[PDB]
RNA sequence: GAGUCU
């Protein structure tokens, strides 16, 4: 069984004789009274086999007596019936049929090849036409088309002089006539003279089809089929209903087809019939047998009994419901069930409750094992009756069997890995799953019905697996991000929460206790209440510079809650941590800490510990919900009355028509939008600080313990978001569109939604649950994406030895740092010895892991940027070293080798896509943007530091910023970013730069629902291409007569003004230009379409005024949605509409000629004497002013940058950083927390082809895109030994083209495109050799990978060692 | 004296399913769909309350 | 085809 390799390759009509065992001469399946295989039928026995095991039929030879004997009278083989799903059969065509994969599947193939259109093949088989095969005097062209006109033309006049002929017999004489070896040469010489970019494409494309025609031992003649091999029986069955119908397969029907036409055609051909009655016949002939290999690509699919098409054999490998997807690279499984799951709060983390019943079914033959050595079974078949009987011994030796023994538990959808976790089974007494509710989150199982699957680890190997990998003890944090999943949630943080917190005096206040013991004493005496303010004895153990812990003894001011929670804190962890009042956020940081310092086993106690004082504590408070809980402010009705006479007054202003529809549209809602905020605000305020209490003193305030208010505060459930709607404002609405209802909902749940606030309210409701439902599968498709380009990749080596990284700068973006330094740069190999800012004495080693510890100095000596190995810059060929990618970040340690990093990476980037395409859908209604950036507000004292950034003074005296990307940073005393903002165009700055400026200062302000077009230079506006109907409208009004002028753009623009570019062109006082200051560039800012006009032509202005106004109409709630095709575009390295131009090579610009608009760039170098030129669009304006020291990849048009050009200029550092940078605000708007290596690991297969420029000493030369692995293990050789070295450029490629473009066509074939990635290897002649997961995932083997990493390297020795 | 005409019921807009929701008024729509949907699988008891 | 978990 066991092998090296698979090969695919074209059947030659000898080859398929060869897996046949007889030739189907008949259609006829069985007889209708005596059912038995008919005489030479598609399921005769003579030819594929015996029905019965060693029985002929006759039934003359039966059982093993007779091993090797053919039976003379019917002619049947007496073997297993195991021969009838392994031969196979044939049928001589008494005709050729074109193969419709090598036809059809395009690139045609047999076109490409024969370099004949697919059309002109086409009107040959179907005889409409004749085809030239070989024209002996060449009057008459090679494969030159003759119509039936056009044949009777040469017949008469040249006769033998040319052998033309019709149907597939044609194409394949034609096949055979061409020479590979004569033509491939003349396509190499003749491209030389011309050498273009279309014909070096295709011409070059059927170079290498004609080399790798002939190395591939393939020959054109097999593309047309002269033999049709036949599917063995079994495999297309005929078997019995329950009920004396029948059954049969939809190949039967379609072989039955092929058998009668290709028979009938065998008999016209004996009857000598007229050719026009052949035709037909060799017509129906490609038909049926087009139907039979794909039946849906040719014409309409042949339809059966029930109007859909019969199923071909194409079909059951393709797409989904094809083998691979669906029954070989997953399956059904012994030794599985499932049931609804509930709860189980007694249980301990690594423990499920699995009920008597199923855990019997499931473990039937360990029992029948145990009976068998108890001595309490004879045979199998008296062990099965006694388990059957369910006796009284047999509970018992299940339960022996249980104890240690674990059991795998599953949910739907399986996201990422911990979908799938091991636990020590629990025998229970229904007939329901009990789950441990901390291991809930990482399967985001809900108990209101949920269903889990069981599977059982049979081998030891499963067994060791199960409970040193899979348990659930073992997998505490997330592999997507170093933070724990197990967290405690709804009943456990509420009464952690309830416990720590404290209250005014209360019962027994300003004790003093002896320990936390008689704290617990004084509570269940009931002399104190959990939130009394008392000083208690506590000794808290603290760690030293070495492994010791040291004891320290002090008076503490806690509540008696507090004293009574640090009985499950262990030791090690400072009194510090339960001194706060806790919330989940807190305890998430709790076991972190105590992760960190303790380890596994202190943490998986603590956590339960945790879980059940928790749960029990919450039980205690009789926490609870009221229609009284939900308070409302006495304001409200003020805040509304205040609002709806805002909006009334721009309605009103609307209709007198001062402002327009969109301008009132976005300034209502925001209106509304900061109403909402203001009755929240109160909301919040009247609820938060709402208890006033009257202490021991006089009185006091403190924060409220209204029972809503701790649910959402604790962060047990809810929020402030949902209590607006459940107390405060329900607010704005969203549209199925997207877009903003303009009337929000004034009223609450606890006040009622009247009839047409419900129905306003279904609108958000519905395209939730839409969303729910549909897009999932666009954000689920991505995870499959993601999984099949990472797959193969493995940690093969422990050190590279390379010296490379990324350098990652601290994400402080937006007023606030987003992403630390420390949590970006944590558990990565310092690339470069990074020291502290005095360059004397190292701080950090080159190769060394970083900790925690390591993190915390980087933050003392404030390292600012850091450059940090990265999986991107690995020199290993095979994967990726341990080292490159560092820490797991499930485990907090080192990564080991073996461990499938790709498939990790995938998950951690696709779940939260696809569960939050679910999570705030079903839980959403309402919209809550808050778009109206209107002003910058600098915080801490700083001098103003402006970057890529050129403003223009105007008549007001403010700095008005003439530049789109404008970034304004913070600088503090020593010189470093503390915040950072984005100020956009036309902004006016309160000071300029280098200006100081003092905390709590608008430094920036500016219109958000508006993109003006303002000016570098004064004078006065001349109007050019601005023709009124072609290019722009006019609307005027009443008495004195203002008309605006709105830009039609080519939606609203008729086919007269398409080439005319409308801009507002500036003159002086005589009329003549004005050239904008220090370039030769007469003053015109090109106005885009729908921009709005007020200044009409003939108006006087200064530098800095605002010519026209772009409406910025950006009304949609960014939910997941909306970024996720921003996720996806990046990932497949999708080039904008408007690409950014970038400089190719550093040197001295010169601009030169134009072309009626458009701009060229005959930019000279310094050093390269030789020059570089562009073509440019009219309507872009530059940013570069020309004659300027520009370097690689300087922005020279403004917009979005094309990741094919950073890669290109600005090498693999560049590309790698847009895309974790692009890819990771899209997550981090959302909130959703995904390290830099996982999207790094899909960035370096995304970086695996290259395209090799100059010539080796290979058989790479020219064009041939290689993978980088193999380039680089040649120029190793190369560089050592000498010869020809290769030059290259490592080329960028999308995910869906990466895993097509692996060697490994059995993961190409899996992914997609399964119809034309088998013909393209079977042509080339590929042979998979098994590398990555897929492959062995298929073949039924050991992974290449994880446990099996030893054992797949291991059979690799054996084959290097002889 | 521009208005034409009125709802005749309260109840108009709403489904059977839903007009048997009690403080449908009070409840999200999302849930209240889930609520009118379930309502419908609700096995009838051995004694009818 | 009508549902259940996401
Ligand atoms: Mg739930
Ligand atoms: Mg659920
Ligand atoms: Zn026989
Ligand atoms: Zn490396």
């Amino acid at each position: 069984e066991e092998f090296d390799a698979i090969k695919i390759a074209l059947a030659s009509p000898d080859m398929i004789r060869s897996w046949s065992f007889g030739e189907v001469k008949k259609p006829e399946t069985i007889n209708y009274r005596t059912f038995k295989p008919e005489r030479d039928g598609l399921f005769c026995a003579r030819i594929f086999g015996p029905v019965k095991d060693y029985e002929c039929l006759c039934g003359k030879y039966k059982r093993l007596k007779h091993r090797g004997v053919i039976c003379e009278k019917c002619g049947v083989e007496v073997t297993q019936t195991k021969v009838r799903r392994e031969r196979m059969g044939h049928i001589e065509l008494a005709s050729p049929t074109a193969h419709i994969w090598f036809l059809k599947s395009l690139p045609s193939r047999i076109g490409l090849l024969l370099d004949m259109p697919l059309r002109d093949i086409e009107r040959v088989l179907y005889f409409e036409s004749y085809v030239v095969i070989e024209g002996g005097m060449t009057n008459l062209e090679r494969q030159q088309i003759l119509t039936e006109e056009q044949y009777l033309d040469a017949l008469e006049e040249f006769g033998d002089e040319f052998d033309a002929k019709m149907g597939a017999e044609a194409i394949q004489a034609l096949l055979k006539s061409m020479d590979l070896e004569q033509e491939c040469e003349q396509l190499r010489e003749e491209l030389n003279e011309t050498n273009s970019e279309t014909k070096r494409k295709k011409l070059t494309k059927r170079i290498k089809l004609l080399e790798a025609f002939v190395q591939s031992g393939n020959k054109p003649e097999w593309m047309i089929l002269t033999v049709l091999p036949v599917l063995p029986p079994d495999l297309r069955p005929l078997v019995p209903l329950d009920g004396g119908r029948f059954a049969t397969s939809d190949l039967n029907d379609l072989y039955r087809r092929v058998i009668n036409r290709n028979n009938r055609l065998k008999r016209l051909l004996d009857l000598a019939a007229p050719d026009i009655i052949v035709r037909n016949e060799k017509r129906m002939l490609q038909e049926a047998v087009d139907a039979l290999l794909d039946n849906g690509r040719r014409g309409r699919a042949i339809t059966g009994s029930n109007k859909r098409p019969l199923k071909s054999l194409a079909d059951m490998i393709k797409g989904k419901q094809g083998r691979f997807r669906q029954n070989l690279l997953g399956k059904r499984v012994d030794y599985s069930g499932r049931s609804v799951i509930t709860v189980g709060p007694y249980l301990r983390l690594h423990q499920c409750g699995l009920p008597k019943k199923m855990a019997l079914e499931l473990f039937k033959p360990f029992i029948y094992g145990k009976l068998e050595l108890r001595g309490l079974a004879t045979t199998i078949k008296a062990a099965k009756k006694m388990v059957e009987r369910e006796e009284a011994v047999v509970w018992d030796i299940l339960d022996e069997v249980i104890r240690e023994h674990p059991v795998l538990l599953n949910r739907a959808p399986t996201l990422h890995r911990l979908g799938i976790q091991a636990f020590e089974p629990v025998l229970i007494e229904g007939k329901a799953i009990q789950l441990h509710p901390l291991v809930c989150a990482a399967y985001n199982a809900d108990f209101d019905g949920d269903q889990m699957a069981v599977h059982v680890p049979l081998t030891l190997e499963a067994q060791l697996e199960a409970r040193a990998l899979m348990m659930s003890t073992n997998n505490i944090l997330s592999p997507a991000n170093g933070e724990p999943i197990i967290v405690p949630s709804q009943d456990v943080v509420l009464g952690l929460y309830y416990m720590t917190r404290d209250c005014v005096n209360a019962k027994g206040e300003g004790m003093v206790l002896t320990g936390p013991k008689e704290a617990e004493r004084l509570y269940r005496s009931g002399l104190a209440s959990l939130h009394a303010r008392v000083k208690v004895r506590i000794t808290e153990y603290e760690k030293d510079a070495n492994g010791e812990l040291v004891a320290k003894t002090s008076l503490k001011d806690t509540t008696v809650g507090r004293a009574i929670l640090w009985m499950i804190v262990p030791k090690g962890l400072p009194y510090s941590i339960v001194n706060q009042a806790l919330g989940k956020k807190a305890i998430s940081k709790m076991l972190n800490t105590c992760y960190r310092i303790l380890g596994l086993k202190p943490t998986v106690i603590f956590a339960d510990q945790i879980m059940y004082t928790g749960f029990a504590y919450a039980a205690r408070s009789g926490a609870s919900v009221g229609i009284d809980d939900m308070v409302i402010p006495e304001k409200k009705h003020e805040i509304i009355s205040e609002a709806e006479a805002e909006v009334a007054e721009i309605q009103e202003q609307f209709q007198s028509g001062l402002v327009t529809a969109g301008e009132r549209y976005n300034k209502v809602i925001d209106i509304w939008a900061a109403a909402n905020d203001r009755v929240s605000k109160a909301m919040m305020d009247n609820l938060q600080t709402e208890t006033v209490i009257n202490r021991d003193g006089q009185e006091e305030k403190q924060v409220s313990f209204n029972s809503i208010y701790m649910m959402a505060d604790s962060g047990a459930r809810g929020s402030a978001a949902q209590i607006r709607q459940l107390a405060g404002m329900r607010g704005l609405m969203a549209k199925p569109d997207g877009s903003i209802i303009e009337t929000p909902i004034t009223a609450n749940f606890r006040e009622g939604l009247n009839v047409l606030q419900y129905f306003i309210s279904t609108h958000g409701a519905r395209k939730g649950l839409a969303d729910t439902a549909l897009k999932t599968a666009n954000s689920g498709y991505l995870t499959r994406r993601l999984v099949d380009v990472a797959q193969d990749l493995v940690v093969t080596e422990d050190d590279c030895g390379t010296h490379e990284g990324i350098m990652m700068t601290p994400v402080i973006e937006g007023g606030d740092v987003k992403e630390p330094l420390r949590d970006r740069v944590l558990g990565r190999v310092t690339a470069e010895d990074v020291l502290k800012p005095g360059t004397a004495d190292i701080l950090v080693p080159r190769n060394t892991l970083l900790h925690e510890q390591w993190c915390d100095l980087l933050e003392e000596n404030s390292v600012d940027a850091v450059k940090v190995r990265s999986v991107v810059s690995c020199d290993t060929d095979f994967g990726v070293c341990a080292h490159c990618y560092g820490r797991d970040l499930a485990r907090g340690h080192i990564i080991n080798k073996g461990e499938a990093i790709g498939v990790i990476a995938a998950q951690s980037i696709g779940e939260p896509g696809t569960q939050l395409t679910m999570r705030t859908f079903h839980i959403g209604g309402a919209a809550s943007r808050a778009a109206a950036e209107s002003s910058i507000q600098v915080k801490n004292k700083g001098s103003i530091k402006l970057s890529n950034v050129k403003s223009v003074v105007n008549s007001s005296g403010k700095l008005v910023i003439t530049s789109r990307n404008t970034e304004l940073k913070l600088i503090d005393e020593f010189g470093r970013t503390k915040e950072s903002y984005k100020v956009p165009y036309g902004a006016v700055l309160a000071k300029g730069d280098g200006e100081q400026v003092a905390g709590g200062e608008t430094v920036a302000n500016w219109d958000p629902h508006t993109m003006p077009v303002i000016t570098e230079v004064s004078g006065f506006v001349r109007f050019t291409d601005m023709i009124d109907g072609q290019t722009i409208t006019r609307q005027t009004d009443e008495l004195t007569g203002l008309s605006s002028l709105v830009v039609l753009d080519s939606a609203e623009r008729t086919a007269g003004g398409k080439d005319l570019r409308p801009a507002l062109k500036i003159v002086d006082a005589q009329g003549n230009d004005v050239l904008i200051p220090g370039t030769d560039m007469p003053a015109q800012y090109f106005l885009p379409g729908k921009a709005i006009v007020q200044l009409e032509d003939g108006v006087q202005i200064s530098s800095g005024d605002t010519l026209a106004r772009i409406p910025q109409e950006s009304g949609g709630t960014k939910d997941i949605t909306g970024g996720l095709p921003r996720v996806a575009d990046l990932f497949e390295a999708r080039r904008p509409k408007e690409p950014a131009i970038l400089a190719e090579i550093s040197g001295i610009v010169s601009f030169g000629k134009e072309t009626k608009g458009k701009r060229r760039l005959v930019i000279t170098p310094v050093d390269g004497s030789d020059p570089y030129e562009e073509m440019i669009p009219k309507w872009r304006q530059l940013n570069v002013f020309e004659g300027e020291r520009v370097e690689r990849g300087d922005v020279i048009s403004d917009g979005p940058e094309a990741p094919h050009d950073i890669l290109r200029l600005r090498g693999v550092h560049a590309v790698t950083r847009y895309i974790v940078n692009e890819v990771q605000d899209v997550y981090r708007l959302q909130g959703v927390k995904i390290n830099d290596k996982h999207i790094e690991v899909i960035v370096r297969q995304m970086l695996r082809k290259a395209t090799i420029v100059n010539a080796g000493s290979s058989d790479f030369l020219e064009g041939e895109q290689v993978e980088y692995s193999r380039v680089k293990i040649a120029n190793r050789e190369l560089e050592a030994n000498g010869k020809v070295g290769a030059t290259y450029s490592r080329d960028l490629l999308g995910i869906t083209k990466a895993s097509l473009a692996t060697e490994s066509f059995i993961s190409a074939a899996s992914f997609q495109e399964t119809t034309r990635v088998l013909t393209e290897a079977a042509v080339a002649g590929k042979r998979d050799e098994l590398r990555g997961l897929k492959e062995n995932v298929i073949v039924g083997r050991l992974i290449p990978a994880g446990t099996g990493y030893a054992y797949h390297q291991d059979r690799m020795r054996r084959r290097a060692a002889g | 004296d521009q208005v034409d005409y009125m709802d005749v019921s309260t109840q108009q807009v709403v489904s059977v399913g839903a007009s048997l929701i009690p403080f449908l008024e009070h409840d999200d729509a999302n849930r209240a769909l889930m609520g009118a949907n379930m309502q419908r699988q609700a096995v009838p008891t051995l004694r009818a309350d």
